[PDB]
């Protein structure tokens, strides 16, 4: 009830999260599938709020948290460990779910001339999306992104083949 | 050599074990199959016979070429915007080869310590060439085929180093011959120059957006599953997709399940057709006005 | 039967444990030798009397005992890669002559490689102090690893392979003394080839400072220039290096001295083209017309590589034809199209120098 009236977008987000999640017999009955992600920007007013909604609604199995800088660190090929891990971690978790906030550091498109540059960024960003790519599950982890600006591209472009569930805000009506 | 068994102080050799290593390194991937094959792709007839030709025509066909003297392709240069669904493809027809399959992620190569990528590679081709003949596939080598330009510094130089050894596996040592490796970009804008060549990269293919009939095929082989009330045009949305992927096809598919449910009716619909179309593109929204 | 006895009664003489590994430092006296272990800690040991005290010498590899850590047997040297960069091997010899151009390059390397071997004469005559070193680079062009390749298995005598990978080492760059030790074993083996192949990573400007792993790569390139800046008579060793972009070499390698000659690979020409494809067109069984001034005239600008893959695309394309003998037509076709799919996709060949 804290969300501020906005309906259409709450009403997706939580559908693809908790329909598919709550009552999964419902899906596998008339599947077709769930999609695998979703994605949330606009203003700031409000990001990751609702956010913090689907920590109250979640019911039984946790959901991790990532924020976008801690993805990044200096000595490279850290990060890559990272996200590798923390997906078989969620593979280990059982129907869990991550998120991801300020993804628009760390998904910088595409490159530079030279010197990189992006070419940390874009090793751990294009092996996120590789992660992403392997058949496997993958993930029945779904994931949640909510950033400002909805650049950049490249990962724009690798989310609609498995992600889905676009939505805008709205901002005040 | 190595990895000779012996017993704590003894400073003697029993029995002389092989073989390698190592964990991670030694098994990046073992694929049983993914159940997924060719005829669930439509539209790529042209070149997935190229690629049917270039990873089959060793396997079976090798009298063939040894009747004409035929030097086999190795590398073959897999390119597109997704989708497309060139992994599908590779991984699909892999599936389809029941020879030994490894898959491998690009950045993979990327590591902790200065050329760690190096012995991965050769522990990996060390392993292909004991299960030959078998089939490699890796992705986002732009990642790390990205040579950049001058010193300093190329953090990936230690990589792209690697990558030209891949390239000194494909130069100075033949041996290569057995177990063709594949490998896929997303987009070709940065390569080493030198990948061209019959044992680097050879069969290069564009990856094209599908056309309306192969569209509305693939996307018929996402929904052919589901209950579909018998009037699609397949047509009328296949016109309808302008721009799309093959991907955004399957979202159209996964968002006529989608509404489906809400709706509560039992099977599909077309105004559910062209409702997910909407949905998913083109985005939103502003509002109906001046145009009347 | 009784050979396994003899192999039992070998077992007894397995009882005996191997011996721990050392250097000699020096000696404070016969009774008292400053010795030192390969894995660091230092020992002043005695020894038993089957030695010879003056073959001893300081910087001597030597074998002691587990409890009296002393001498009992010894061994001049050993090195576990060096046999690996001898095992390479490559067909041809005949191939020196598959490769078409360039002419004036091969025998350019024939003579400053092969020459001052078998002929110092000529050289300390006229005054002349001989190169030691070479360098190639493509592809600007291509037939680098092919051309060498040739000449290590052409030359024959001793060769030795190296790729820039093996210098990595993780911890501690000891690929460094790994190339003292090398440089110390070509002394040995000598004359002796050094391939260099991919020398621009290990060939590197150090431009800007950062990080650890350039630094201690130029720490193990110091460790080359100094042994080029010798101190030492490289004339019996010889060093072939071949990389993309002759940049970020520096100009301690780009200095003479230590990098000589400088030869490069070029696009071949029509002419070198016309014989590499002859020599492509033998191995594959071809119907009775042929004509090359077709392929001669259409392929402008590829590599050898990119023509042998033109001719290979011709063949595989002529899979689809089933025919056994091919018509040059459908290598027309094929050759001349996925040819030109190779040059849409030869975006930026141009290399500095
Ligand atoms: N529509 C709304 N409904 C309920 N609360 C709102 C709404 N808009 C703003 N708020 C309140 O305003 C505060 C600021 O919004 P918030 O900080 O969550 O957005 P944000 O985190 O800045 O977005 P971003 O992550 O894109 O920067 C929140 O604590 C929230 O309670
Ligand atoms: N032409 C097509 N034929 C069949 N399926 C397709 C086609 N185009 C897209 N798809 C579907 O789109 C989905 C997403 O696949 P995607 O395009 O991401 O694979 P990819 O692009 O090869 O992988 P990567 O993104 O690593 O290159 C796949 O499940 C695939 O079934
Ligand atoms: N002049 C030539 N004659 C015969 N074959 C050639 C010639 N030039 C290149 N090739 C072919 O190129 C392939 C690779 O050898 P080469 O040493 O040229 O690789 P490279 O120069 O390291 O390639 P790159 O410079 O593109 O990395 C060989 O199979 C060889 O047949």
């Amino acid at each position: 009830s804290d969300v501020g009236g906005c309906k259409e977008q709450i009403e997706k987000l939580r559908e693809v999260v908790e329909t598919p999640l709550l009552h999964p017999e419902r899906f596998v009955n008339l599947g077709i599938e769930p999609p695998k992600g979703v994605l949330l920007f606009g203003p700031p007013g409000t990001g990751k709020t609702l956010c913090a909604r689907a920590v109250a609604n979640r019911t039984d199995a946790c959901f991790i948290r990532v924020i976008g800088s801690e993805l990044v660190q200096k000595y490279v090929g850290e990060g890559a460990r990272m996200v590798r891990e923390l997906f078989e971690m969620a593979r280990t978790k059982k129907a869990c779910l991550i998120f991801f906030d300020e993804i628009d550091a760390i998904g910088g498109a595409r490159f530079d001339d030279g010197a990189g540059g992006d070419n940390e960024v874009q090793r751990t960003m294009l092996e996120l999306i590789n992660q992403l790519d392997g058949f496997d599950p993958r993930g029945n982890i779904k994931v949640l992104m909510a950033t400002n600006r909805p650049d950049t591209l490249d990962p724009a472009l690798m989310r609609p083949g498995r992600l889905d569930r676009k939505i805008e805000f709205s901002l005040p009506d | 050599g190595d990895l000779v068994g012996v017993n704590k102080d003894s400073y003697l050799i029993l029995e002389t074990l092989p073989t390698e290593y190592d964990s991670r390194v030694k098994a990046m991937e073992v694929d049983e199959r993914p159940t997924e094959q060719y005829s669930d792709i439509g539209g790529l007839d042209k070149q997935i016979q190229e690629l049917v030709e270039a990873i089959v025509l060793p396997m079976n066909h090798k009298e063939k070429f040894e009747n004409l003297g035929i030097q086999p392709p190795k590398g073959v240069l897999m390119y597109g915007p997704p989708g497309t669904g060139k992994t599908l493809l590779a991984r699909a027809c892999a599936a389809q080869t029941k020879a030994t399959f490894l898959k491998l992620a690009g950045p993979q190569l990327v590591q902790m310590f200065i050329g760690d990528g190096a012995k991965l590679v050769r522990d990996a081709f060390a392993l292909a060439k004991e299960k030959a003949p078998s089939i490699i596939f890796i992705d986002e080598l732009d990642a790390i085929g990205t040579k950049r330009f001058d010193s300093e510094k190329a953090g990936d130089r230690e990589v792209q180093r690697t990558m030209l050894e891949l390239l000194n596996q494909l130069d100075g040592f033949q041996p290569n011959t057995q177990v063709k490796v594949i490998a896929a970009t997303n987009r070709v804008d940065i390569l080493d120059p030198a990948l061209l060549r019959s044992g680097r990269l050879d069969r290069k293919i564009e990856f094209p957006m599908p056309n309306e009939e192969a569209r509305a095929r693939i996307m018929q082989i996402h929904s052919r599953k589901m209950n579909v009330s018998p009037d699609v045009n397949y047509e009328e949305l296949a016109r309808c997709t302008d721009d799309f992927n093959g991907a955004q096809c399957k979202a159209v598919c996964v968002e006529a399940g989608m509404i489906a449910l809400r709706r509560g009716a039992t099977e599909l619909t077309h105004e559910d057709y062209m409702e997910g179309i909407l949905e998913v593109q083109a985005k939103k929204k502003a509002n109906l006005q001046y145009y009347a | 039967t009784k050979q396994y006895e003899k192999s039992e009664n070998d077992l007894k003489a397995l009882q005996s444990v191997g011996q721990i590994v050392g250097e000699v430092l020096k000696q404070l006296t016969e009774e008292k030798f400053i010795v030192k272990a390969t894995n660091g800690p230092r020992y002043v040991v005695g020894c038993r009397r089957q030695l010879d005290k003056s073959k001893l010498k300081p910087g001597t590899r030597v074998a002691l005992d587990m409890t009296t850590l002393t001498i009992m047997r010894y061994l001049p040297r050993e090195v576990d890669p060096l046999v690996y960069n001898m095992s390479h091997e490559d067909p041809g010899n005949v191939s020196y002559s598959e490769i078409g151009g360039l002419s004036e390059q091969i025998r350019e390397l024939r003579e400053v490689i092969e020459l001052p071997l078998t002929n110092p004469e000529l050289f300390q005559r006229v005054g002349i102090i001989p190169p030691k070193g070479c360098l190639l680079y493509g592809p600007p062009g291509t037939g680098k690893t092919l051309l060498a390749r040739a000449v290590a298995s052409q030359l024959d005598c001793n060769f030795l392979k190296v790729v820039s990978s093996s210098i990595v080492d993780k911890y501690i760059g000891e690929s460094a003394r790994l190339i003292r030790e090398m440089f110390n074993y070509a002394r040995d083996h000598q004359p002796c080839i050094i391939f260099m192949d991919e020398i621009d990573a290990i060939g590197g400007r150090r431009f800007s400072e950062g990080t650890s792993a350039d630094r201690e790569i130029q720490r193990t390139l110091m460790e080359l220039l100094n042994q080029m800046d010798g101190f030492d008579t490289l004339h019996r060793v010889k060093m072939i290096m071949a990389t993309n972009r002759p940049d970020t070499l520096d100009p301690a390698l780009l200095r003479p001295g230590r990098l000589d000659r400088k030869i490069h690979i070029d696009l071949p020409n029509e002419q070198a083209r016309l014989d590499i494809l002859k020599i492509h067109a033998g191995p594959i069984t071809k119907h009775g017309e042929i004509d090359y001034e077709a392929i001669v005239k259409l392929s402008d600008g590829f590599n050898g590589a990119d023509l042998r893959n033109v001719c290979t695309e011709a063949g595989m394309f002529a899979i689809r034809a089933d025919h056994d003998f091919v018509v040059q037509e459908d290598f027309m076709k094929a050759v001349r199209k996925v040819a030109d799919s190779k040059k849409l996709e030869s975006k930026l060949d141009y290399k500095p120098v």
